[PDB]
């Protein structure tokens, strides 16, 4: 996760009905790559240029 | 419905357990009394002070 | 002016309260009883056998069923009046035969066969020594459809369920005999 | 049983009224409850939707919290930046994000010692 | 554990304690009864407790060792009733 927008279905349980489930929600969310390039994180100045760098895929793919 | 004032309002929020009108009462404890059943009682319906210091 | 009879086998019983009036008829009920159910072997594991008080005074109740006519009242009518009323006030407390059938399952050490033969005995006394169901029954379920908290839907299966469907039939006429025997035959007709 | 499973979780009993068992899971009733008089033959499953909807909620202060089973407890909104290996070691980080008022996990990772994770842990309460 | 599973589920399916390979799954080695294959499951769940995620779905031979090391030596509650039924049932007429 990155944002509010990709979350918010999870929060919901709508996401379920995608997969002809009944509605689903979820308590709480974790953060991880999203945070790596934080003001105050110690990941290097020219690290974080490289993980900005990264475009990245969505879910349909991430097994490449 | 895009409404702020429909948020129903609460002093503190926090500190809730997720698997759970008298003005002057008087609370006698004997030997049998349950801790739980005896601190319910002492907080109030209300959430306040008296509900976080109990 | 009562009489004790002990409905008995192992190491469980039931006193039965006998009016001396017809004691003679009761009294040679409980020889004849007393022996064609086997011996008994702790755990009272056998289906022949009783495992709880219960489904002793059941297995007395449908023997008593099978030597009536359902229209010639004849000697054993108030004996069996008197075995129904003493099982439905000590084990089934205003409940259903199926609740109390529920408990023995979970509570005891019955199986499937052993408390199928329960219902079906008393279900056939109740006939037989006729007091037809016609108390608009305590259902939890129908008092909450009443009140406007539940709503119920009916649905109803198709073929390929089981291999054998004719099994679950059998079983049926088996234990709901004096029930279903009017639309079997109207069916079958 | 086939019904029970396509719509678990939208609060639905199924009762069987064709056999007589007992269900250990008691996802599914059998005929007792229909013809029980308790309290057992008014038994409800769960709606997964109404039971655990997501709310919101202010404080006396009024700042608005997303009201879940999680964020209940914690008494902070229910966001939390999870134990990572070289991301979280610092205090100076761990500290600044719950400074932000949100709930981080200090990694045990890139620390070799119990005298030198207290040192680090006694940073965090310094300045958080 | 291994022995006392094969037992209850030859015990179950009327068959010989050599005609049930142990390399097979539950809902395999029952005609897909469901009423049987769940009856099956009732009575693992009776008698070990605590069992796998669709055990129905992994071999006997594999499902064993999930509970040989949870369980030990004491029947329990199915095991002790079918074996309840065996002498009582059948002829040890006086010798229980």
């Amino acid at each position: 996760f990155g944002s509010a927008d990709d979350t918010y279905p999870y929060l919901t349980g709508e996401w379920s009905t995608k997969f002809d489930y009944p509605p689903m929600p979820f308590d709480g969310f974790l953060f991880g790559s999203r945070v790596m390039i934080a003001k105050e994180v110690k990941t290097s100045p020219d690290a974080k240029k490289c993980i900005a760098a990264c475009t990245g895929v969505p879910d349909d793919k991430w097994e490449q | 419905g895009d409404d702020e004032s429909k948020i129903p309002a609460v002093e503190y929020f926090g500190g809730e357990s997720p698997v759970d009108s008298e003005d002057s009462a008087v609370f006698k404890a004997t030997s049998s009394t349950d801790e739980e059943s005896w601190f319910k009682a002492l907080a109030g319906s209300e959430i306040n002070w008296r509900h976080a210091s109990f | 002016s009562t009489r004790p009879l002990t409905l008995s086998h192992g190491s469980l019983e039931h006193v039965l309260l006998v009016p001396t009036a017809s004691f003679f008829i009761a009294s040679q009920l409980q020889e004849q009883f007393n022996k064609i159910l086997p011996e008994p072997t702790e755990g009272f594991a056998a289906d022949d056998e009783p495992t709880t008080p219960a489904e002793l005074v059941g297995k007395f109740l449908g023997y008593v069923s099978s030597l009536v006519e359902p229209s010639k009242v004849g000697q054993f009518d108030q004996v069996l009046n008197l075995c129904l009323t003493e099982f439905e006030n000590c084990y089934l407390e205003g409940n259903d035969i199926h609740a109390l059938a529920a408990k023995l399952l979970q509570e005891n050490d019955t199986t499937l066969v052993k408390t199928k033969e329960l219902i079906k005995n008393y279900i056939t006394a109740r006939i037989m020594a006729k007091r037809p169901f016609d108390k608009k029954s305590n259902s939890a379920l129908f008092r909450a459809v009443g009140e406007g908290n539940a709503q119920l839907v009916a649905i109803f299966g198709g073929q390929g369920n089981t291999d054998d469907y004719f099994e679950e039939l059998r079983d049926l006429y088996q234990t709901y005999h004096v029930l279903v025997g009017d639309l079997i035959k109207f069916s079958a007709e | 049983v086939l019904t029970h499973r396509n719509k678990d979780g939208t609060g639905v009993r199924v009762i069987v009224a064709g056999t007589l068992d007992i269900n250990p899971d008691d996802d599914y009733g059998f005929k007792q409850e229909i013809f029980d008089v308790t309290s057992n033959g008014l038994k409800k499953n769960p709606n997964w939707l109404e039971e655990y909807h997501p709310k919101l909620i202010k404080n006396k202060s009024g700042k608005i919290f997303v009201e879940t089973k999680f964020s209940k407890l914690i008494g902070r909104p229910p966001l939390l930046v999870p134990g990572m290996t070289p991301c979280t070691v610092s205090p100076d980080f761990v500290a600044a994000t719950t400074n932000a008022g949100y709930t981080i996990e200090l990694a045990g990772g890139g620390y070799f010692s119990a005298a030198g994770m207290t040192a680090a842990i006694d940073s965090v309460v310094s300045q958080i | 554990a291994s022995l006392l599973l094969h037992v209850l589920v030859a015990h179950k399916l009327k068959k010989s304690l050599d005609s049930i390979p142990m390399s097979k799954t539950i809902k395999d080695l029952v005609g897909g009864k469901s009423t049987v294959q769940n009856e099956i499951l009732g009575d693992l769940g009776k008698e070990f407790g605590t069992t796998p995620e669709k055990p129905e779905e992994t071999p006997l031979e594999e499902l064993a060792e999930t509970f040989q090391d949870t369980f030990s030596g004491a029947l329990g509650k199915q095991s002790s009733s079918l074996l309840s039924r065996l002498i009582s049932s059948k002829m040890p007429g006086g010798f229980t």
